Formats: C-alpha cells, sequence, structure tokens
C-alpha cells in the first residue's frame, strides 16, 4: 500500500449550446443578409493529482 | 446596445443623435462652442465617453462656453494694442 494517489487524465465534457448569432454594431441581424459569429464551450473535467 | 442618455445633457444647449444613437453631437447656439468635447462616443458599457479635455481632465458637467479668438502670444518688431487675456467676438 503506497499512500500517494495516482495521476488521472482529464476527459472532455460534451459540447455546449450555441450562443446567439450577432454582429458588433449591427443592431439585430435577424432575418437579414448579415453574417455573424457564434460560440460553443466545453469543460475539461476530471484531471487531478498532476494528471495529463 | 444603445447608451443611456442620463447625465449627458449640456448646460445651455441641446443635442442630436447621429450614427443611429451611437454618437451624440452637442448643439450650442451661435457664438458658443461645447466645452471640450464636441461629440461623445457611445462606449459599450452603458455610459458615454467621459468629458475629457485636450489635457485629459475629467469634467463632471458640460456647458456651452463663449467663443474666443486666439490671442497673439508672440509678435516682433512692433507693438499691437490692446493686450488682453482673451478676445471676445468683434474685438479689434
Ligand atoms: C469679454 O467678455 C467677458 C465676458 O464676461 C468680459 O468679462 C470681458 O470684460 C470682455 N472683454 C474683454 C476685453 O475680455
Ligand atoms: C461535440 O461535438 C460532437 C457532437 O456534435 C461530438 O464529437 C461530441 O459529442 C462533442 O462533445
Ligand atoms: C447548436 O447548433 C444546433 C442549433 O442550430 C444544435 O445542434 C444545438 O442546439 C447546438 O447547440
Amino acid at each position: 500500500n503506497t499512500a500517494v494517489p495516482c495521476p488521472v487524465d482529464g476527459e472532455w465534457d460534451s459540447w455546449g449550446e450555441w450562443s446567439p448569432c450577432i454582429r458588433r454594431n449591427m443592431k439585430s441581424i435577424s432575418c437579414q443578409e448579415i453574417p455573424g459569429q457564434q460560440s460553443r464551450g466545453r469543460t475539461c473535467r476530471g484531471r487531478k493529482f498532476d494528471g495529463h | 446596445g444603445s447608451c443611456s442618455l442620463e447625465g449627458v445633457e449640456i448646460k445651455g444647449g441641446s443635442f442630436r443623435l447621429l450614427q443611429e444613437g451611437q454618437a451624440l453631437e452637442y448643439v450650442c447656439p451661435s457664438g458658443f462652442y461645447p466645452y471640450p468635447v464636441q461629440t461623445r462616443t457611445c462606449r459599450s458599457t452603458g455610459s458615454w465617453s467621459t468629458l475629457k479635455t485636450q489635457d485629459q481632465k475629467t469634467v463632471r458637467k458640460a456647458e456651452c462656453r463663449a467663443i474666443h479668438c486666439p490671442r497673439p502670444h508672440d509678435f516682433e518688431n512692433g507693438e499691437y494694442w490692446p493686450r488682453s487675456p482673451y478676445y471676445n467676438v468683434s474685438d479689434e
């Protein structure tokens, strides 16, 4: 019995929800021909004890 | 979003909204100029840009001040008269 816990590598979470599609200084771009940008987030969950 | 129009009015004048409310322009009467800032940009924090001078001094309230012609601070080989700290309109 060694009293040191082993490293565990973190695993990826699922992909989040897509952010609202806007453009800077372009009011609301809904139902128009104005291309915007949107984002999505993940979370590295589970890395403990100097894991990868 | 559009900036809030609170605390942005000027003492002795009005304003008009340009660039779809993303910039205000102060409208002082004839013979006055808006103190330092002529216009204000709408920064995306809810508040407008601060009343910064050319020396970057924070002015709290804005006011239409009188228009002065630039004073002669240098003149050689003669004498000009009268000397004044500032010159109002229609001075000779
Ligand atoms: C110009 O106008 C100001 C405004 O009050 C006044 O005080 C001053 O005496 C006037 N004349 C000159 C020469 O500055
Ligand atoms: C997000 O992207 C795809 C699903 O669209 C998969 O590779 C996985 O579920 C990931 O979390
Ligand atoms: C963003 O993209 C689509 C919606 O257009 C879906 O697969 C999901 O809601 C994702 O978050």
